């Protein structure tokens, strides 16, 4: 738990930083798209009903 | 008559058959054993086409058409007027094309070059034999072959294609088209790049292959190189013809329905087949 | 004489069929065979001695 | 080590990286709380 | 069996190669990319560097916006569902305006407005790539053969998406952006115009398309066959003809009775490929504007039998 | 904000002016095309109705 | 604004005049295309009604 | 946190600023197009109904 | 000081001519817009 | 002094004219938006 | 230093200008979100 | 048990940690997708029923 | 049986250990997929009935 | 027959044997599973009345 | 030694790898317990 | 030999591998028993 | 080598025998479990 820092002696931070950056974005977008496609969790279609904007 | 450099290469030998019996030239053309064979089959096949025009009763070269036997004849012989001429001309075409490849092997031996050219030509022969021989024999009738006629063989392409709906959906036909288009792209680029170096702006020196590498790297960030481009142009051409032959040998032998219906296997994969929305939901 | 790469390709084409039948049966669809048999065999093919 | 970094550099580097991760994790934890208050998934 | 020179036996890697300078504005050229050992078996291993500059940025940004505009329409047609997006990827289609809208820009965004927006970004991307292809040659003092060759492909593409829709009077004549839908368009085009096989310029275009596979097979096999004499170094064979160029010439002379040169085979090559889309573009431009049934036109011009 | 001028110490000024010119052109055309594609904001079709021109 | 001229030490007039010449021509043709495609503004077609040359 | 600036020892800020700019613009363009596709949030249609600009 | 190798005075000369060409072009452009507006208003 | 070879003064010179151009372009755009809003409000 | 060639002094100043851009951009984004929320809440 | 660490004398940890990262992520993705495919475990569809959120 | 250690003189341990790792994963996953393919051992659907989770 | 380890490199020979013998054994199990009469999973479902 | 790792380097590096494995696998067990409390599969 | 391993290294590496095989197979045996208690497949 | 091929052939044979023994159990056991002749 203390020695974890030695991982940066193994991997070039440039590569790791870009790789985790792309990973987090593509994961986050995937989840939001799963939610927008889920009718019980699409916040845009929820608030449309809650405020009777459907008319 | 000779090219000014040609004489030093016209040595004896390299013939596969016939030794020195046919090891001579006729003008520019090398003869050899298979040159005799080639000319015989070529002349016979051409002359039987002209005779078929007499039987058909037209002299317009665009209407002349030699049809294969009807499906009732199976893989057996037909009457000459009614499919039997097509069968002999198919023998002559095969004899001519194969003899021509073998004559190229002899010329390769006499010049000491690699055999890449006759090997590449053998792919075209196998695509021809797929359409006139292997697939008709699999399907059980010479009538599934195409007719020898400038426009009537396009009717065969149309009628064969629309038997399976839109033929664009044959997945091997899609791959063949991709090689055909990519080959034509690469031939445009390769011709242009070599010419742009040998023919620079007026007054400039000839460019080097370093400029050729530089232009394409500047343009697209990669350059396949002088040797890579000739490997690519060969393999793109041969891949196009391989996947063309493959797309037809499966058509009407293992696939029978509309080719568009094949692509439903992806749509109906069970992890997403039922998910609402999209085009298929 | 069969090269190491030749022997690799010769043997990779076996694994392709074998892993393919294994996973087409297990995954219940021939596409699972084709994907897994493709990945495993191509990995084997790419790594000759 | 095959990044060429001294150990001192790797210790320095890790302190910044983890402080970024703690900040990112903190915002995520609040975001899940707010969404769970708004609309529980359990 | 012998070596065929189709894949390399040994790879050597030197330093990175930065390439010629001439009048290239070297501030606009990137660093060199990584080497690929996989590409090195077939061609060069080095990726990069690449030149950007002004027409580069214009082309890459407009081309990104073209691609992004189609992608978002596909994500919308998928209903934002990442599974449906991958199921129906080849079935999505950004269709042009409906026929009632003619050439007017008044079509709704879902009924063809996004197709005009997408098509505008494509127009700028392709034409700015053409000028980039001209100027990269100019900076190196090279001939403009590559830019004039690319103009022949642009001609067909302009006919398909721009000129013929204008001459027909509606954007509904243009090609939809989609994998299967441009195939459905291609099939439907031939049926509406009465079998495109009987278009003589589609016949010509195919002759040059087959000829391009014929000629590149011949040329690629020829150069590999003489590569044992350094025949792939074609510019030095043009400047100082070696035995490679003579053996290549005598193979074809003895085979078929005539031959090219090392410079002149690349003129056959460029024209065989250029004529594909030149004659093609004419054949499409005539379809519907001059001939609405090519099979019946074929009957009147002695190439199909009369009824 | 007083040191935003140091952008010109890190980016070549031609590349910035080109990249920003390119951007503003494509954006401006896109918005005008969005409005022409919007039945309530197409100024040509609006005036055509307002003055009983063919529309 | 008085130093808007300073651009010519940055950008080559040969590049700028060609780039602007191409731009303005295509913008002009684009607008004439848009209007000719619009029935309320096709000046040739308007004249056909105004002078009853139609039919 | 105070050491975050040492990121500029790891990444060439020209490449980061270019990459960040196109990331932000594509993200923003996607969100606006999502909302225009969303009938309850298409502001161009909302005003059209509010002011009776269609029919 | 600069990229093109124009002098500061050559820049001012060329700019004074360029701006005059722009003003002559836009002057005609205004007259055309006003004429079309008088002929057939678009607002 | 930076990557570009511009000095700290050249970078201030060019920034002063860049902002002069930005504020003019945005001022005209602001006027254009206000005119269109008065003509046809989108809110 | 590090891998680029920026120093500690150079990087620590550049970052302050970057963060001045971040907060300014973010502040406008907050105003935009709040204005849209007051106009049309999405929760 | 004592000697398993000699695996690091055989496999270079860079290649191992990349391969392990891919392996573990794709395995987690398999399991969550199997559960989302499973009516008794699709947590979003369960929550929808439990809170009546559909229709 | 003692001399089975000789295998490591002939086969490189890296290239064996990779082959074993891939093999064991494939065998395990194949069996789990076969078990899920039979209702007799699909532990998700056994549980669904047992706990009445779909009714 | 010990000559055969000189005739072919045992690396190749074991690569052949190991994979082939596994794929033969797999094939035998997978055909048996396709039978009604010896599929052990689906026979056990009958014995213990599981389905 | 194929990787060049000394015995002390391998005995060090393994100890940190194991520390991460135990941390990760522990968090996984907490997740399994919670989801079992939510919805037992066995 | 093809790998250059000493008799020490070949016997050492084998003894570690065999402890891997035994440990893996021992847990597998337990995993089978755990399921056999729940649902015998004969 | 010729002596190394003697050694390896013995080892491979001893394993090849050891595998055979397990199948000679397993067919008997499955013949007991559900006879197939
Ligand atoms: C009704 C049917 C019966 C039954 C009837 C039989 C019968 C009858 C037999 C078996 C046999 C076996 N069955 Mg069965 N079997 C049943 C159900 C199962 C189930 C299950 C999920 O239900 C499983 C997992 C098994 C598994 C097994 C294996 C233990 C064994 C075959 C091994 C083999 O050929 O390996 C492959 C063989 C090899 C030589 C290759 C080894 C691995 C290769 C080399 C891959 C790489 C390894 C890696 C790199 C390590 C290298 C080592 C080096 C020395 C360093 N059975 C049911 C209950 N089973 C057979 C047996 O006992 O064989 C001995 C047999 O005859
Ligand atoms: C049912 C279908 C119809 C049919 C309908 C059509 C139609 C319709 C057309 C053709 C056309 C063609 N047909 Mg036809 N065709 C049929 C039967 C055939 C058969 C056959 C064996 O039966 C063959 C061989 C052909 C062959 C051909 C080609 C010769 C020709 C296309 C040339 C070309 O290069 O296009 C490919 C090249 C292009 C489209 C040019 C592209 C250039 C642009 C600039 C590229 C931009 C790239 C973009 C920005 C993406 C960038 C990505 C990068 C990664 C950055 N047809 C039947 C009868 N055919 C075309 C033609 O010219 O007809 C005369 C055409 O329009
Ligand atoms: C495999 C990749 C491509 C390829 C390669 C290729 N072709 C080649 C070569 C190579 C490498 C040669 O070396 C060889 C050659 O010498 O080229 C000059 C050849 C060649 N490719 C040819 C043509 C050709 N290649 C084609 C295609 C392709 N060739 C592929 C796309 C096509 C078409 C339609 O796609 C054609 C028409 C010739 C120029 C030549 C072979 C010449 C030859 O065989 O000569 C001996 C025969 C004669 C002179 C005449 C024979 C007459 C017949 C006996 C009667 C006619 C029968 C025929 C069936 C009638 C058809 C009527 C049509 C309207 C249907
Ligand atoms: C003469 C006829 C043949 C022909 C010729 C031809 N084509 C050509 C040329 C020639 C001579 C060129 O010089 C030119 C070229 O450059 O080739 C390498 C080109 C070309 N032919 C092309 C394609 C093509 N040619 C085809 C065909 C043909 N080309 C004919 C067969 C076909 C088909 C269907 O048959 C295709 C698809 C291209 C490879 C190229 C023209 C490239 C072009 O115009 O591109 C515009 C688009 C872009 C520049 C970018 C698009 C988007 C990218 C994803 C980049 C994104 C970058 C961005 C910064 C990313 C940011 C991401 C953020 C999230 C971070
Ligand atoms: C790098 O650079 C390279 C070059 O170069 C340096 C090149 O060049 C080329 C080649 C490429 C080009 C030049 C580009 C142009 C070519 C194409 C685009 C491809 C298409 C080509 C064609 C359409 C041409 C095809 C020509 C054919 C098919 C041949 C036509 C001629 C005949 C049918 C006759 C052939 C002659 C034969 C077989 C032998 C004849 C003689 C006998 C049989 C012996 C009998 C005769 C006698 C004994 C005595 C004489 C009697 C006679 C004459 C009549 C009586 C004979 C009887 C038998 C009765 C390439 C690729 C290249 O990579
Ligand atoms: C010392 C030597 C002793 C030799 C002893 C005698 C051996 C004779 C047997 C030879 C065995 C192999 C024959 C081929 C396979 C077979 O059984 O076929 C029998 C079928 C008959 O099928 C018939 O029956 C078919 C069904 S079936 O196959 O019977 O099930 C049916 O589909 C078909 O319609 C129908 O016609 O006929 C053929 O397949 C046709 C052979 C064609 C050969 C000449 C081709 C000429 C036409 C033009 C093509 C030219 C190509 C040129 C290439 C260079
Ligand atoms: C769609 O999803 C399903 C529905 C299928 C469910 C399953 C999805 C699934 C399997 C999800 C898994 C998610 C995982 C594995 C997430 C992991 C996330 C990680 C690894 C996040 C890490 C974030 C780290 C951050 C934000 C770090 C930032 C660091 C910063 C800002 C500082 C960087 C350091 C420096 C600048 C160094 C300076 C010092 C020197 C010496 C130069
Ligand atoms: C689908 O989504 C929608 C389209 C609906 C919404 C998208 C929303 C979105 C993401 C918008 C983004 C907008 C942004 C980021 C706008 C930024 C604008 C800026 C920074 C504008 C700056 C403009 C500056 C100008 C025009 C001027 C500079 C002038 C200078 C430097 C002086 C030198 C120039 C000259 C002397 C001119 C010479 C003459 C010519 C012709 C070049
Ligand atoms: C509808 O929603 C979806 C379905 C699409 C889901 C979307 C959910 C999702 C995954 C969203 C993700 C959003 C993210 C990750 C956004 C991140 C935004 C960031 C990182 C913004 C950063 C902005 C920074 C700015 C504006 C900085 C500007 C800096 C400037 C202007 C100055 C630059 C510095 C200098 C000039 C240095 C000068 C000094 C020297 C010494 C040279
Ligand atoms: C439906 O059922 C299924 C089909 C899904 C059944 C699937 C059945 C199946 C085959 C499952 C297989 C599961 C397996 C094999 C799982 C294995 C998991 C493992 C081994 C996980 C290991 C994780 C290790 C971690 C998280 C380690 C982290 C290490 C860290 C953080 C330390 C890094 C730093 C250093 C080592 C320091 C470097 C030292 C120096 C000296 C430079
Ligand atoms: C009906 O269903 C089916 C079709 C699946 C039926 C069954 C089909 C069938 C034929 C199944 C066959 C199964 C077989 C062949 C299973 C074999 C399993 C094996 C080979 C298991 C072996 C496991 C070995 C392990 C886990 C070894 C681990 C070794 C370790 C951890 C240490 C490695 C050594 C070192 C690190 C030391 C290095 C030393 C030095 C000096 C550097
Ligand atoms: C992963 O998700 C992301 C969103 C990140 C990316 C998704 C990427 C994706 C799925 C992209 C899909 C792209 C596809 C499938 C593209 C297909 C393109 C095809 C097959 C095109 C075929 C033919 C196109 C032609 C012939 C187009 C010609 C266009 C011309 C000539 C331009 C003419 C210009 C106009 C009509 C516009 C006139 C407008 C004005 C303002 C004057
Ligand atoms: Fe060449």
């Amino acid at each position: 738990m203390s020695k974890f820092y030695k991982i940066w002696m193994i991997f070039d931070p440039r590569r790791v930083f870009v790789a985790q950056g792309v990973f987090l974005f593509l994961l986050a977008v995937m989840i939001h798209l799963i939610l927008l496609s889920t009718p019980s969790y699409n916040w845009l279609e929820i608030s449309a009903a809650k405020y009777n904007r459907v008319a | 008559a000779l090219l000014s450099f040609e004489r030093k290469y016209r040595v004896p030998g390299g013939t596969l058959v016939g030794g020195n019996l046919f090891d001579f030239w006729v003008g520019p053309f090398y003869v050899g054993f298979f040159g005799v064979a080639t000319f015989f089959f070529a002349a016979l096949g051409i002359i039987l086409i002209a005779w078929s025009a007499v039987l058909q009763g037209t002299w317009n070269p665009q209407l002349i058409s030699v049809y294969p036997p009807a499906l009732e004849y199976g893989l057996g012989g037909a009457p000459l007027a009614k499919g039997g001429l097509w069968q002999i001309i198919t023998i002559c075409a095969t004899g001519a094309f194969v003899s021509w490849a073998l004559r190229e092997v002899e010329i390769c031996r006499k010049l000491g070059i690699g055999y890449h050219i006759p090997f590449a030509f053998a792919f075209a022969i196998l695509a021809y034999l797929t359409l006139v021989l292997f697939r008709p024999v699999m399907m059980g009738a010479w009538g599934y072959a195409f007719p020898y006629g400038i426009w009537t063989h396009l009717d065969w392409v149309s009628n064969t294609g629309y038997t399976y709906g839109n033929f664009h959906y044959n997945p091997a036909h899609m791959i063949a088209i991709s090689f055909f288009f990519t080959n034509a792209l690469a031939l445009a680029l390769h011709g242009a790049l070599v010419l742009s170096a040998a023919n620079p702006e007026k007054g400039k020196e000839m460019r080097t292959p370093d400029h050729e590498d530089t232009f394409f790297r500047d343009l697209v960030g990669y350059s396949i190189g002088t040797l890579g481009i000739h490997r690519l142009g060969l393999l793109l051409s041969l891949s196009a013809v391989f996947f063309s032959a493959l797309c037809m040998i499966i058509t009407g032998t293992i696939w029978f329905d509309q080719w568009v219906d094949w692509w439903q296997w992806w749509v109906k994969l069970p992890w997403w087949a039922n998910i609402p929305g999209g085009i298929n939901g | 004489e069969v090269s190491e790469f030749a022997f690799r390709l010769m043997m990779a084409a076996v694994i392709f069929v074998g892993v393919g039948i294994m996973f087409a049966f297990a995954g219940g669809h021939w596409f699972v065979g084709l994907v897994v048999g493709g990945l495993v065999a191509a990995f084997f093919a790419a790594t000759p001695n | 080590g095959y990044t060429g970094l001294t150990d001192e550099q790797a210790q320095e580097l890790h302190s910044v990286y983890m402080s970024g991760l703690w900040l990112f994790s903190a915002v995520a934890i609040v975001a899940h709380l707010a969404v769970y208050i708004w609309r529980p998934w359990f | 069996a012998e070596y065929q020179n189709i894949f390399s036996q040994v790879q050597v890697r030197g330093p990175a190669d930065l390439g010629m300078t001439e009048d290239v504005n070297l501030a606009n050229r990137s660093g060199v990319g990584p080497f690929s050992t996989l590409l090195g078996w077939f061609g060069n291993a080095q990726l990069g560097p690449i030149y950007l500059g002004s027409l580069g940025v214009l082309s890459l940004f407009s081309g990104l916006m073209w691609f992004f505009t189609i992608g978002i329409w596909f994500w919308y047609q998928a209903g934002w569902n990442p599974a449906v997006f991958l199921r129906d990827l080849f079935f999505f289609s950004l269709e042009p305006p409906a026929p009632e809208y003619g050439l007017s820009f008044a079509a709704p965004l879902k009924e063809g407005g996004l197709w005009l927006i997408a098509s505008f970004f494509m127009f700028v991307a392709v034409w700015s790539w053409w000028g980039r292809t001209y100027l990269r040659a100019q900076a190196l003092g090279m001939g403009k053969h590559t830019a004039w060759a690319f103009l022949s492909a642009i001609w067909l593409w302009m006919v398909l998406g721009f000129i013929r829709p204008i001459l027909m009077g509606s954007w509904s004549e243009a090609v939809p952006y989609g994998i299967f839908s441009h195939l459905d368009w291609t099939n439907n085009f031939s049926l509406v115009h009465g079998n495109l096989f009987y278009n003589p310029f589609h016949g010509l275009s195919i002759a040059f398309l087959y000829g391009s596979a014929l000629l590149f097979a011949m040329h690629g096999a020829t150069i590999l066959a003489v590569s044992r004499f350094g025949g792939e170094r074609e510019l030095e064979q043009i400047a100082d003809r070696g035995t490679a160029a003579e053996r290549a010439a005598l193979f074809w002379r003895w085979t078929m009775g005539f031959n090219a040169t090392m410079e002149g085979i690349h003129r056959w090559a460029i024209w065989m490929a250029v004529l594909v889309t030149l004659t093609g573009g004419i054949g499409i431009l005539l379809s519907g504007t001059v001939v609405d049934n090519w099979y019946v036109w074929g009957q009147n011009h002695g190439m199909a039998p009369l009824n």
